[PDB]
């Protein structure tokens, strides 16, 4: 299989507008937040969704583009394929007894799944397929000033269980986030590519996925998510050329000078993108 | 009198163990058993004080005893919230030694659980947050930190308020 | 032990003046049939989610005065006797002064209860 | 089932003179506003429930333009009427145990109700008929400029109660928006149109809606609204070839020169709408 | 700690004022009973509405000068000091300034009670 | 071989963002703290395990810089490899009685293996290599402030065996360090060296190692680990030139004035370093 050659560190910007970017299952369900300085946290692991969801709706199914999928899946079943597909017994709990056995079951499930490919997946259970990292890490969305989320009541002129006045009245419940720029950090390492094949094609749908996540994640609760910057860094080689933080520290991203009050459009933001060092090219055309 | 780092061993055991029934063929999931409890209790009395032997005296006021029932009754708010399989995240040992900095955050998450439980018709249920305004009452501030002897009337008060809030008593025929 | 008026602690006079907005806020309606809560972006955001909390209790207050029932107008002169002594609203708090702000509101909430504190 | 084979944006503008355009449940009943900027917020829910009760109206519930009825429904005794009419027994609290038959049900809950069939529905409970998503999403609607929400204290000549208080008067209240011009946002998704089946006469019954949404929803409490602008963005591909805020940022909406105070009429507001993109396709006829 | 007549910070003077203004026209006519209520637009959007207040508060003290009741051209007096402290009234304030803004208001309401501020 | 001569302290600052530096086995997998105090720790066998692992990628496994893996290696087989490598009998259940096949059997268990000739090993078992102390020591790592693990709840749309009660949805767990600057001290003493061979490129190897840590240990539970200082104490002899302590004091670790909230950047934190006694070099340049 074909790898990526490269060490790869983005910069992705989105923001909401009146929409719960990602809901708190344990705090209700409002937007999550950094409960001691308020700016707003929405998970990597929605953002991966929203990834999976794009490459789902835009290849189709199509073979050697799986998506561990959605549609609730039992993922044993998805284990036992790649059993099947390589004629070894998964009666055991525990891997092939061979190394290249465990190698060919893992090599399968990475070879045909779009997501194992690239984000890794812990395919250790009843029949186990192993464990993989996958090269694209991403990390929590955290938003550049403290989101205050409101909760809004609304109402349903309809019952579901028997009610004759709706005088009792029920309402229900939206949590909206008025507005946030959030700015999530992401890596793509080389040497986890050499071990499941991340290649070229596998990047190159990786960035428009980023770019138009939001743009067929429509719902009743979203409101208007957008991506707004995506800045990529791009080392000249397959390991680093130079430390994250300092590439995510060139991404400054501040407050317009003609906005004063509370941000409410990405025009009172201001985002600027220092020179990149030596090693490293910068490419802002996403 | 016992050795001086029996109770150490007995608060060192809460911490480092976590309930896993799902392991044990004996029903016990708790964290401070009948006999991590009773040999605390032993402890405080030959080496310390005289201390509640009872199933719980709501009288008591000190406020190890005191902060020890309200840290079992925010996680029975929590295990009736949500089913909690039957695992939580371990502060037994954060909240026992240092009150203030980790009991913040589990009245907050307690509050969000009181929430949770009054979404549902399980509130006419709303006295979990009764008991504790009444036992926050007697708790001018939450304190820095906890001597062993202070965490050991935490636990013994924990095990109390812990067996008041079930429903498993005097079952023999 | 119990509330100490005279305790004039910023974190504890916050968890006071949240304690007695919240109950105005039921005094309003009972609970509109739930308790609204954002506690959390309050102690996350002390003065961002006061301003708009107190904006509310207003509301409540107002909407209060045309019914004979009170416990309405107390609410207020309560407002007024625990903002006096706060200036200058926190940004962030920290975990000992978020315990302190828990313990304020509960004690707050013991003194309005239906039995004005007289049992334990 | 035919459906919609491409991707459609839209701005709605509307306003209100002298009326409350959606009160807040929680706050009094006062006009929805931001509660840091001022600027009155309309849900989208009120809106879809606007486009309902117009289907509604024009229809007079024809077959397969079922409404979910708003003057009183039962949503139990709908999923059952979908459990019956597809031969199930709706015992279970959960879907059937074969794909086919839920992927049936919902599948009859989508062919025979308008609203469902257009923006989605939850009807998972005591029993359950799934979810849809529905292609077409609106987001809240927000005001141009901060409205400033006037309270008007007003009386009546009767008591409602065998109770001696009218010197002693009762006093009711009205809250009117002296006047608010809204921009309302929207989405449609062609893939999810293909999920229901929302076809080309179910758009022009949408298209027909949005223009005469409040010319049949007057009340003593709303005023003069009126649909003033709906901007229509076709693309030319069922996955859209502009992102939908380079789109929405085309509807510019200022102030006439010849206005300085604050507004009090749609012409103190010029609207201007920009060039679409090579792939897209604008249309401000409605 | 209380008002401060010496902060000088544009929300907390903004906040004086609003407080000022509405005890004023609360002066002038009964509130009958009932009162149109805009604090939220006052703090949210300040100059769109200290327009129209002051406009009002000017021609409640027009109203007065006949009248020698005086507690009043003291009310006009505190405004004139108020407004003398604040240049260039804002166009929107943050959520940090409207807290700042009901601090002082509430300050403000504590100072001219009935009883003067002579009782907490 | 030859060794290094030289008294090596050095104290490394890394940083953890919206990440879970190290878990604890008995508390869930909560980040490890002091819970009497609150700070987070984080063990030496971490950081070694980070530094093993980073060597065993920046060499690919190559002649002398094998590295004790972690791909379920059996360390019996790697001693009885030894033993047959000086051709002896690995069946002794201690020692070989000979003393300088004891001698060699562990000069071979050092020669090529860097984690053991760095860090030290325990080859005393069924199949006995003996002991090492190894030049390199390190010490937990802790914070420079208390941390706040706040645990955020997270789900997963499929479930991994046949489950029956999948609306509903499985609930998954995540815990992260919202912010955490930690402080670890190390040792490098030149006797054990003398006696393990550690030479001055595998003094070079570990800074390297040191700085580029983090740049290749991602996963979902990390976030963004980076190591932002690194000061280094060479004292100008084979013992000591100054206490431990005396240098561990020198770099001081406070937070900038202007920041009042909690800490959440590393600009929100002033590191000052003192100039070293006569006997002492004192390089921060990592």
């Amino acid at each position: 299989m074909t790898a990526i050659a490269n060490r790869y560190e983005f910069v992705l910007l989105f923001d909401v507008e009146n929409g719960n970017p990602n809901g708190d299952p344990d705090a209700g369900n409002m937007p999550r937040i950094d409960p001691e300085t308020g700016h707003g946290l929405v998970t990597d692991v929605c953002l991966k969704r929203k990834i999976r969801n794009h490459v789902a709706l835009t290849k189709e199914g199509a073979e050697r583009f799986n998506i561990y999928i959605q549609e609730k899946a039992i993922l044993n079943e998805t284990h036992e394929r790649a059993y099947t597909a390589c004629d070894l017994k998964p009666e055991p709990k525990k891997l092939p007894k061979k190394v290249e056995d465990a190698k060919r079951v893992t090599d399968w499930m990475c070879t045909n799944f779009y997501d194992i490919r690239t984000f890794g997946a812990v395919m250790t259970t009843e029949v186990n397929c192993g464990q993989v990292r996958g090269p694209v890490q991403m990390a929590f969305a955290r938003s550049v000033e403290p989101v205050v989320p409101q909760e809004v009541s609304i109402t349903r002129m309809a019952v579901t269980t028997k009610a004759e006045a709706e005088d009792n009245r029920t309402m229900g419940r939206k949590h909206i986030v008025p507005y946030g720029l959030y700015v999530a950090h992401g890596f793509i390492s080389a040497p986890l590519a050499e071990k499941t094949g991340f290649s070229d094609e596998d990047l190159t749908l990786f960035w428009d996925a980023l770019v138009n996540m939001f743009e067929h994640d429509r719902s009743a609760a979203r409101g208007l998510m957008s991506s707004r910057k995506l800045i990529v860094f791009k080392h000249q080689n397959r390991l680093g050329n130079a430390p994250a933080h300092k590439l995510f520290d060139l991404v400054k991203v501040s407050r317009a000078e003609g906005s004063s009050g509370p941000a409410r459009s990405f025009a009172d933001y201001a985002v600027t993108v220092g020179q990149a060092p030596e090693g490293v090219e910068v490419k802002e055309m996403l | 009198p016992y050795p001086q780092s029996l109770l150490p061993a007995v608060l060192g055991r809460i911490r480092a163990e976590h309930a896993r029934p799902e392991d044990k063929s004996r029903y016990r999931l708790e964290v401070v058993t009948y006999y991590r409890a009773a040999l605390i209790k032993a402890y405080l009395i030959r080496n310390r004080k005289l201390e509640v032997p009872v199933s719980l005296d709501p009288a008591r006021t000190d406020r190890p005893y005191l902060l020890g029932r309200l840290f079992a009754v925010l996680e029975k708010a929590q295990e009736d919230a949500v089913p909690g399989a039957t695992i939580k995240d371990r502060y037994l040992a954060s909240a026992s030694a240092n009150p203030g900095q980790v009991f913040h955050m589990l009245l907050k998450n307690a509050s969000n659980h009181t929430a949770k439980l009054r979404k549902d018709p399980e509130r006419k249920a709303i006295h979990y947050e009764i008991m504790m305004q009444e036992i926050i009452d007697n708790i001018s501030d939450f304190p820095v930190t906890m001597s062993s002897d202070e965490q050991g009337l935490f636990m013994i008060g924990y095990y109390h308020q812990r067996k008041a809030l079930f429903t498993k008593k005097n079952k023999e025929n | 032990v119990s509330l100490d008026p005279a305790r004039t602690d910023r974190p504890y006079l916050l968890g006071r003046l949240f304690a007695v907005l919240e109950k105005a806020q039921e005094d309003a309606v009972p609970g509109a049939t739930i308790k609204d809560r954002y506690l959390a972006s309050a102690s996350a955001n002390p003065g961002q989610v006061f301003h708009m909390l107190l904006k509310n209790a207003s509301n409540h207050t107002a909407k209060l005065r045309k019914d004979p029932e009170r416990k309405a107008i107390h609410y207020e002169i309560m407002m007024q006797e625990i903002i006096d002594n706060i200036s200058d609203f926190p940004v962030t708090m920290s975990s000992d002064e978020q315990g302190l702000f828990m313990i304020g509101y509960y004690h707050q909430r013991k003194a309005l209860f239906t039995k004005k504190n007289k049992e334990n």
